C-alpha cells in the first residue's frame, strides 16, 4: 500500500474501525485508510415453483399479483403460529423501495404467505440461466439497491436468516427488490450462502446476512456460483466451514475496480465481529458508483508514496 | 436564471469543484427569494465542505506548528493565511444567511435549519479565534443554537449532535454535552418508527454518531 | 533562499493545499538552478495534483455531458469548456517552466530524463482534451526521454520504469495502438525483472510498485 493525505468531502468510513472519517488518509492503490482525537460533527446528507428456501413456492394469484408460498416441515403450533403472527406483525408494517411488499398471511392452517411478485426475472436467472451481458455500472447499481434494501432490513433489525441470490428480483433493470425476508419461524433447499461460522454449527446473525450478500457480489463479478469446479455442496459445505475453502477472488473480471474485489474480500471475513456493517458497505458502494466514472481506462504513474509515514 | 444557477451547482458538485458551487449557489440566495427544500441542501453542502478544506488544513498546519526552528515564523504566517481565508469565507455565509435567509422562511422549519447554520459557522470561528474574539464569537454562536428549537427529524437530531459537540469542544463542559446527547439519543431510539419515510439513511447515522461520540466523551 | 520557498512547499503539500504549493515551487524554478532531486520531486507532485483535481473533474463533466434539452446541454458543455480552459492554462504554464528554466539546465544525467518525461505527460493531458498535433509533440518528448534513458540509467531505475509506463499508456490512450503499448510495457517489465538482482533500498519499493502498475496495464491490454 501507498498513501496520500486526504480530506473526505463526503460521507466515508475508516476501514480499520468502520467509524466516520472526515480527515486522514487514502491508500492511493487501495482506498484503505489507516485509523489515524476529535468529536464528530453532523455530516452532509443528500402453479408450483419448488420447495423454495424453506417454504414451498407457488405462482399464486390474487388482486395485486401476489404469489404464494407454503410452510414446509415446521408444524403450525400455536407458539410458532404466534411467532409468525409477530414476525408478520413486523413485515406487514414495513414497506421499502428495495423490499417486496408483504401483503398479508393466509388465514388457513398450514400458513402461507401472500406477497407481490414483480415481473422481470429472479437475479438467479440473469446470472445462471443467461449471464445477461450488461454494463458494469449496472452491476454496481444492482449491488447498491440490494444493499440499500438490506440496509433498511438491518435498519429494522429484520435478519434474513437465509438470504440467497434466487430471492432477489429485478424489475427489468428498472430496479431490484428483496424477497424471502424474515419469517424465521419456518426455518429448520440448497446452500452455498451459509456463512462458514454457521456451517461450523445465533446463526442468523445480523452479520450473517453480510456474508450471504458477499456471495451475491461474487456471482455478479464472476457470473457463476462459487467453487466453479468443486460443485459437490455436501463435500465442500463442511470444509468451507472448517477453514479450507473460500471463493476464488481471481475469477473476477479483469476490468472490475480493485476496490470492489477489496470490498468482497472484507465482506467475506470469517471472524464475525468485523464483517463490515451495511451502512459502511453502502458508503463503499456509493464511492464505487461515482469512482467508476472517475477512474481512467488504464493506469498511470502515481505520486510516489509521497505522503506516507 | 434560477433554474440555471441551481443547474450549475448540481454539476459543480459532481465535478467536485465545490468552491465554484458556493460562488454560484449563493447567487441563488442573493435573489432574495425563498430557497426550495432542495436549494437549502445544496447551499449547506457547498459552504460546509468548502470550509472543510480550510478547517482540515488549518488543523494540519497548526499541528506541525505545535510539533515544532526559525521555520516556525513561516508556519505561523501561513496559519494566519489559512485562518483569514477561513474567517473570510465564514463571514460570507454568516452575512448571507443573516442578511437574507433567516428573516425569509417564517414557520418553515428551514427557520430551524438556518439558525443551526448560524451556530455552526460561529462555531468554526470559535475554533480559529484566540481568547479575545472567542467569547465575543461564542456568545453569538450559542444564541443561535440555543434559539434553534421548535422529533426524530434529522435536523433536530442534527442540531442535538452538533450542538452537544459545541458544548464539548468549545465550552469544554461534558456534563452539558453528555446531558444533551444522551437525552436526544433516547428520544430517538425510544421512538424510531418514522424511519423509512424519514429516510433512515440519514437519521440512523446521526443517531449512531451520538452513541459513539458519547462513547468518546464518557 | 529556497530553504524558505521549499519549506512552504513541503508545508503546503501536507496542508493538502496544492494550488498554493505549485506557485511557490514555480518560484523555486525562477532561481534557474538545478533543483535537488527532492525539490525536483515536489515540483512534479505539485503540478500532478493541480491538474489531477481538474483533469479528473473534466472526466466527470464530459461523462454527464453525454446525456440528452438545450439549456442543460449548453450549460454542461459551457462548464466543460471552462474546466478545460483551466486545464489548458496550467498545462501550458508547466511546459513554460520546463522549456525556459529546467530542460535548458538539466545538466545531470537523470535530471533531463525527468523533465523530458514531464514534458511528455503534460502534453499528453493537453492533447487528451484538445488540431491536436500535440499528440506528436508528446511523442517526441517521450521519445527523447526514452532515447536518453535507454542508455544512461539502470533498467530497474524508477524513472526509467516510470517513463516507460507513461509512454506506453500514451501509445494506448492517445494513439490507440496497443501493440506498441504492449511492446514498451513488456520490455520494461522484463528488463527490470532481469535486474532484480540489485535494487536500491527505497527504489526497492518504488520500482516494485511501478512494476506492479505496469503489470496491471499489460493485463487490460492483453486480455
Ligand atoms: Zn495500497
Ligand atoms: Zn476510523
Amino acid at each position: 500500500h501507498n498513501f496520500v493525505r486526504k480530506t473526505f468531502f463526503t460521507l466515508a468510513f475508516c476501514d480499520f474501525c468502520r467509524k466516520l472519517l472526515f480527515q486522514g488518509f487514502r491508500c492511493q492503490t487501495c482506498g484503505y485508510k489507516f485509523h489515524q482525537d476529535r468529536s464528530s460533527s453532523a455530516p452532509n446528507v443528500h402453479q408450483r415453483i419448488g420447495s423454495g428456501s424453506f417454504g414451498t413456492v407457488y405462482k399464486g394469484k390474487w388482486h395485486g399479483d401476489v404469489a404464494v408460498k407454503m410452510l414446509n416441515v415446521t408444524a403450525p403450533t400455536p407458539q410458532q403460529l404466534q411467532a409468525f403472527k409477530n414476525e408478520v406483525g413486523v413485515l406487514r408494517k414495513t414497506r421499502h423501495v428495495n423490499i417486496l411488499l408483504f401483503m398479508g398471511y393466509s388465514t388457513k392452517p398450514q400458513l402461507a404467505i401472500v406477497t407481490q411478485w414483480c415481473e422481470g426475472s429472479s437475479l438467479y436467472h440473469h446470472l445462471h440461466i443467461i449471464e445477461t451481458k450488461f454494463e458494469m455500472i449496472k452491476l454496481i447499481d444492482i449491488a447498491r439497491q440490494t444493499a440499500q434494501g438490506m440496509d433498511y432490513l438491518h435498519a429494522k433489525s429484520i435478519i434474513h436468516r437465509d438470504l440467497k441470490s434466487n430471492n432477489i428480483f429485478l424489475h427489468e433493470d428498472l430496479t431490484v427488490k428483496i424477497g424471502d425476508f424474515g419469517l424465521a419461524t419456518v426455518k429448520s433447499g440448497s446452500i452455498l450462502w451459509m456463512a462458514p461460522e454457521v456451517i461450523r454449527m445465533n446463526p442468523y446473525s445480523f452479520q450473517s446476512d453480510v456474508y450471504a450478500f458477499g456471495i451475491v457480489l461474487y456471482e455478479l463479478m464472476t457470473g457463476q456460483l462459487p467453487y466453479s469446479n468443486i460443485n459437490n455442496r455436501d463435500q465442500i459445505i463442511f470444509m468451507v466451514g472448517r477453514g479450507y475453502l473460500s471463493p476464488d477472488l481471481s475469477k473476477v473480471r479483469s476490468n472490475c475496480p480493485k476496490a470492489m474485489k477489496r470490498l468482497m474480500a472484507e465482506c467475506l471475513k470469517k471472524k464475525r465481529d468485523e464483517r463490515p456493517l451495511f451502512p459502511q458497505i453502502l458508503a463503499s458502494i456509493e464511492l464505487l458508483a461515482r469512482s467508476l466514472p472517475k477512474i481512467h481506462r488504464s493506469a498511470s504513474e502515481p505520486s510516489l508514496n509521497r505522503a506516507g509515514f | 436564471d434560477k433554474n440555471e444557477l441551481v443547474q450549475k451547482a448540481k454539476l459543480a458538485e459532481q465535478a467536485e469543484r465545490y468552491d465554484d458551487m458556493a460562488a454560484c449557489m449563493k447567487s441563488v440566495t442573493e435573489q432574495g427569494a425563498e430557497l426550495s427544500n432542495e436549494e437549502r441542501n445544496l447551499l449547506s453542502v457547498a459552504y460546509k465542505n468548502v470550509v472543510g478544506a480550510r478547517r482540515s488544513s488549518w488543523r494540519v498546519v497548526s499541528s506541525i506548528e505545535q510539533k515544532t526552528e526559525k521555520k516556525q515564523q513561516m508556519a505561523r504566517e501561513y496559519r494566519e493565511k489559512i485562518e483569514t481565508e477561513l474567517r473570510d469565507i465564514c463571514n460570507d455565509v454568516l452575512s448571507l444567511l443573516e442578511k437574507f435567509l433567516i428573516p425569509n422562511a417564517s414557520q418553515a422549519e428551514s427557520k430551524v435549519f438556518y439558525l443551526k447554520m448560524k451556530g455552526d459557522y460561529y462555531r468554526y470561528l470559535a475554533e480559529v479565534a484566540a481568547g479575545d474574539d472567542k467569547k465575543g464569537i461564542v456568545d453569538q454562536s450559542q444564541q443561535a443554537y440555543q434559539e434553534a428549537f421548535e422529533p426524530t427529524h434529522p435536523i433536530r437530531l442534527g442540531l442535538a449532535l452538533n450542538f452537544s459537540v459545541f458544548y464539548y469542544e468549545i465550552l469544554n463542559s461534558p456534563e452539558k454535552a453528555c446531558s444533551l446527547a444522551k437525552t436526544a439519543f433516547d428520544e430517538a431510539i425510544a421512538e424510531l418508527d418514522t424511519l423509512s419515510e424519514e429516510s433512515y439513511k440519514d437519521s440512523t447515522l446521526i443517531m449512531q454518531l451520538l452513541r459513539d461520540n458519547l462513547t468518546l466523551w464518557t
